[PDB]
RNA sequence: AUAGGUUUGGUCCUAGCCUUUCUAUUAGCUCUUAGUAAGAUUACACAUGCAAGCAUCCCCGUUCCAGUGAGUUCACCCUCUAAAUCACCACGAUCAAAAGGGACAAGCAUCAAGCACGCAGCAAUGCAGCUCAAAACGCUUAGCCUAGCCACACCCCCACGGGAAACAGCAGUGAUUAACCUUUAGCAAUAAACGAAAGUUUAACUAAGCUAUACUAACCCCAGGGUUGGUCAAUUUCGUGCCAGCCACCGCGGUCACACG
RNA sequence: CCCCACUAUGCUUAGCCCUAAACCUCAACAGUUAAAUCAACAAAACUGCUCGCCAGAACACUACGAGCCACAGCUUAAAACUCAAAG
RNA sequence: ACAUUUAACUAAAACCCCUACGCAUUUAUAUAGAGGAGACAAGUCGUAACAUGGUAAGUGUACUGGAAAGUGCACUUGGACGAACC
């Protein structure tokens, strides 16, 4: 629960898996111009480990700070694979979604 | 943000460190004066004034140290300042000693011993300080019984003293404030705090030691 | 406390939903029964034709 | 003018006026909405107008935005004790939302009070000191006080070029 | 601009500010090196007394010798300040009477 | 992930950082061997 | 900005430049007193004097204060844990390094690629990756976010070692610059060092000296400087004659100049 | 400038070059005709959204750097001095 | 590169290396000489542009000429064609 690592939980983008059990994430953050009063996307890479190598480009991932960085950049690990590209379960319902159609009627198992 | 490597900034600091511990100055050349000057060669600096009549006319701990046969091990050491300022026995029950070799009358080194100070013998033996001082005495065998020889003294002393004014003051209106009615004054504890002597030996392993810089 | 009454939450809306997809598959059925109506007609059509 | 659609959004006082503070255990927010459908107007209000007052009161909570990735729209909030709460809005108005997710995960009006009163303990009316940080500069401000040599000289007396002179 | 366009471009690089013919210093000392005058731009027309000086930043400079009469000679010390000559097109230094060599114009 | 011409200056300096890297590693093994081989010696 | 002058034969539009406001240095001319504040142009070279001692010897202190702005994303937050203070083993608290994480100047993209800058494994070793137009890598500029902080302490980022012989401590001098404070006094106050202490020391500091740079208050006798075509408050008569000169902008002066003396 | 003659060239095949008043000088997409319609002229006035581009004239379709089958080339593209206008 | 201990009736002594760097590399000032741009009351030759400017103008490109410029090819209107039938 006590990590040297400043961002504990974030959300991003696998960006790239071609370092071994390391994926590379793209974490955004809603940063305002001052000036404009506006919140623009600014985006920060982070290297997750991935034990098990089961991220694949463009799935959204939740990364847990690791108690102490094990490399030099890598600080996060692969705490759960939030949607999988492709392959989203609906939270609401947990049935098979592509884009805004359910692939299973929410009404098969009533 | 990669702060570049200051190498010759570590390199110096273990070469000073090593330096430090193998031309280190010794007993002998750090605790040296002439009598003449009554000022240190190796420092260049006079000695107090008060300090002058002592230097003179006193022996350093290993002074003594060096004409017995085992350095006084087990023999009793006590100090003028200590004969003068208190009436009760205050002395150093030597336990090792270590004499520095490069002094040609072996008249400089280090002591461990067991303070008793004015009637109050230590549980542990520990490091005697000042041992380089001109102000030790060696208590003779046939004396050292009776030199020894004291009572203990009553130890009834004040264990409460009254708050200051204003402190009390806000104590009592605290009490009354909460609705605590007693007509007790405030009394501060003083059973814990005990008041040592300013000349009460400390302790020497914390004491530092004068620099190698020769003069 | 207040997780229980989000959860709670969640599920009434649930079945709010259920019962609005009920609905929407009743007009789809018929929608979907009356374009392979029209859909039957025109192939059979359009089958006389290239006959 | 401001350019934009709704140029009220992109002024501070509009951004102050949000009443979601979230608690410490709230540390990323997931906004999945979709961009056409009825259903789902809300979702597009709330991400139109209220996060960016959400955003504004709470500036380390990550918020991420994820565009018709399902059938309908919802939120899930991801806890540092590893609780997800998930919050479906789907056919609720912009500001039901804005109050259902301060009920469940939003500071209560007293413990926002407490931490203000506990900022107004950190300037203490006493302390004397420069105007950034203090009331006063200095005591001579004091009515009644000896006043500053700058504005009234003081009496030859209290001045040391004096004092010396008279002595020798 | 659009809104994000701007965000992308941030506030405008104010353009970076000249230094003049003294270099943003109220004053140079010179040493005079020849005098000779110049005839103005239309309309006007004139012999305007000026002089070419090395500055003290090693620059070398005409600068116009106002006042009527002027005793400047070769190897002498000015103090020229600032302010462009209108007629004489480039002088944008002007030698200081009262100072160093350079006397108060005679009275009438 | 970039879109930017790849001109001759670069593609002869990319081929030779790659040359380079190569023979790095190359004599950085070479210098594990040697390291080794004294170690063992002194035993 | 409450705006103003200025493009043309004239109008409207656009547009730059400039005027009017408030400061800070320097120059000219000019100046009476009092209180207070502030006070080399240059990290250029420095004569002389002083600026750290205390104390029954050991220690402690001289690693602070004071000074400077050369370099420059070490200053802030979180984690972690030294030294240090709470008389001492505690104790936790306070304070705060190293280390880990995050954040954090300006201009230039005619600086567009950097060239080893990644990951895995106990290791062996394997894999070929890593940063970058959301500005990597570079160049240039600058002390900063001022209850103050950061950095430097003659130079080689460092300082074992070399160059070499050091005022960026106080006062002072040379050179240099448009830039110009005394080679005063005292430890009585506060702060610091040391002592168990009475006390001792301190160019920190305090009280003075110098200077219209600024503020405040006076002043019986004592006022100067700039300006006077328009913008913009305010010119009489002569002299001069596109000459001599003036001008922030527009412009004036070639014989009747409110513009020059 | 007018007349006559004739060549490169206009054509075919195979590679280059990469410019134009390449301008309908009016960007893509989605709407609107009610208010203030609206400096002038031109081809009525506007809204939403996004990308590209522009900040006095001239220097300058220029210098230097970089890239390019281009080698008297094209693309990108400044500054100093000057002016109080240019338009 | 390199060095492995003495001493021990209490506990101590001993410890100390060498390689870089110059007409290398980076940026900038100076220039024999060779040219540009701007400024500049009254110089010379022609008359290219502004009117159908007396061959309408201009863009790209090519060749050509003391000099503005000329001509070929395509393109533009920021020219015109007199706006019922004669
Ligand atoms: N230059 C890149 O490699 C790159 C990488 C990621 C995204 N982009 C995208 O390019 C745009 C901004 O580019 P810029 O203005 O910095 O470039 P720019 O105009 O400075 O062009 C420099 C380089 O960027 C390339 N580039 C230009 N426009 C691009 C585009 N739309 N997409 C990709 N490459 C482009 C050019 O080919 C050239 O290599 C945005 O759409 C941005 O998301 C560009
Ligand atoms: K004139
Ligand atoms: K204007
Ligand atoms: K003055
Ligand atoms: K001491
Ligand atoms: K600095
Ligand atoms: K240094
Ligand atoms: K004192
Ligand atoms: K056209
Ligand atoms: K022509
Ligand atoms: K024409
Ligand atoms: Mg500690
Ligand atoms: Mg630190
Ligand atoms: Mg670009
Ligand atoms: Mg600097
Ligand atoms: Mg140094
Ligand atoms: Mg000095
Ligand atoms: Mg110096
Ligand atoms: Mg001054
Ligand atoms: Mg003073
Ligand atoms: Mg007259
Ligand atoms: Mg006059
Ligand atoms: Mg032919
Ligand atoms: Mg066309
Ligand atoms: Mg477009
Ligand atoms: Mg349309
Ligand atoms: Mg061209
Ligand atoms: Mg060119
Ligand atoms: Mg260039
Ligand atoms: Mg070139
Ligand atoms: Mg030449
Ligand atoms: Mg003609
Ligand atoms: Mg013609
Ligand atoms: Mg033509
Ligand atoms: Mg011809
Ligand atoms: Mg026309």
């Amino acid at each position: 629960v006590r990590s040297s690592v400043h961002a504990r939980w974030i959300v991003g983008k696998v960006i790239g898996t071609k370092m071994q059990k390391t994926a590379k994430v793209r974490v955004t953050r809603l940063v305002l111009d001052p000036y404009l009063l506006k919140y623009f996307n600014k985006r920060k890479t982070y290297f997750a480990h991935d034990a098990l190598q089961q991220c694949t480009v463009g799935d959204i991932v939740l990364l847990r700070a690791l108690p102490v960085p094990r490399a030099k950049h890598v600080k996060h690990e692969l705490a759960e694979i939030v949607f999988k590209v492709g392959k989203v379960i609906d939270p609401v319902t947990g049935k098979p979604c592509a884009g805004t159609t359910y692939l299973e009627s929410p009404l098969s198992s009533e | 943000k990669k702060v570049r490597p200051r190498l010759i900034a570590e390199l110096a600091r273990r070469v000073r460190a090593l330096r430090e511990q193998l031309n280190r100055p010794r007993d002998s050349q750090l605790y040296a004066v002439d009598y003449e000057t009554l000022t240190r060669p190796f420092s260049g600096r006079r000695l107090p004034v008060r300090a002058w009549a002592d230097v003179r006319r006193e022996s350093r701990l290993l002074q003594l140290l060096g004409r017995l046969p085992l350095f006084g091990l087990g023999r009793l050491v006590t100090r003028k300042s200590w004969l003068w300022q208190h009436d009760e026995p205050c002395y150093w029950r030597l336990t090792r000693v270590r004499p520095d070799y490069t002094a040609q009358n072996l008249d400089h080194g280090k002591a461990w011993g067991i303070l008793t100070f004015k009637g109050k013998t230590e549980s542990e033996a520990r490091e005697i300080e000042h041992v380089m001082y001109h102000d030790w005495r060696l208590v003779p065998k046939h004396e050292e019984e009776a030199f020894t020889a004291f009572t203990p003294a009553p130890e009834d002393s004040l264990a409460s003293v009254p708050y200051p004014p204003l402190l009390r003051a806000m104590i009592i209106a605290e009490r009354q404030k909460n609705g605590d009615t007693s007509t007790e004054e405030p009394m501060l504890n003083v059973q814990r705090i005990r008041m040592e002597p300013w000349d009460y030996p400390a302790k020497q392993e914390d004491k530092g030691r004068a620099k190698g810089t020769p003069v | 406390e207040l997780m229980a009454w989000n959860q709670a939450e969640n599920r009434r809306l649930h079945e709010l939903r259920i019962a609005r997809l009920r609905q929407e598959e009743r007009e789809q059925e018929q929608r979907q029964a009356l374009e392979q109506a029209r859909k039957a007609e025109e192939v059979q059509a359009w089958a006389q034709r290239k006959e | 003018p401001m350019k934009g659609r709704f140029p009220i959004r992109r002024t501070l006082q509009y951004l102050s006026q949000g009443n979601v503070v979230f608690k410490d255990s709230v540390k990323v927010m997931t906004v999945n909405y979709n961009t056409h459908g009825e259903l789902g107007e809300g979702a597009r209000k709330f991400v139109f107008f209220n996060i960016p007052q959400i955003q504004y009161k709470n500036p380390w909570v990550q918020i991420m935005m994820f565009k018709n990735m399902t059938p309908s729209p919802f939120l899930r909030f991801y806890l540092d004790s590893g609780e997800q709460v998930l919050v479906d809005v789907e056919t609720k108005s912009n500001k039901e939302i804005m109050e259902h997710i301060r009920k469940i995960l939003g500071k209560n009006e007293e413990t926002l009070r407490e931490e203000e009163e506990e900022k107004k303990q950190l300037s203490h009316p006493a302390n004397f000191g420069p105007r950034k940080y203090c009331l006063r500069e200095c005591i001579c401000e004091v009515e009644g006080q000896v006043p500053c040599p700058s504005l009234v000289p003081l009496p030859k007396e209290m001045r040391g070029k004096y004092k010396a002179a008279l002595k020798a | 601009a659009t809104l994000n366009q701007m965000h992308r471009l941030g506030p405008p690089k104010r353009p970076p500010r000249k230094l003049g013919p003294t270099e943003g210093r109220p004053q140079l000392k010179g040493v005079v090196l020849c005098t000779f005058t110049r005839k103005p731009k239309k309309p006007n027309s004139a012999n305007r007394k000026c002089c070419r000086v090395r500055l003290s930043t090693g620059r070398e400079a005409v600068c116009f010798i106002p006042g009527e009469g002027h005793t400047l000679q070769e190897h002498q010390i000015v103090l020229v300040e600032g302010g462009r000559t209108q007629d004489l097109p480039g002088v944008k230094l002007t030698v200081v009477r009262g100072k160093y060599d350079c006397g108060h114009v005679q009275k009438k | 992930l970039y879109y930017r011409r790849a001109h001759r200056r670069f593609v002869t300096k990319k081929a030779l950082c790659i040359r380079v890297f190569q023979e790095t590693q190359k004599l950085k093994k070479r210098r594990r061997a040697l390291k080794a081989a004294a170690a063992a010696q002194k035993q």
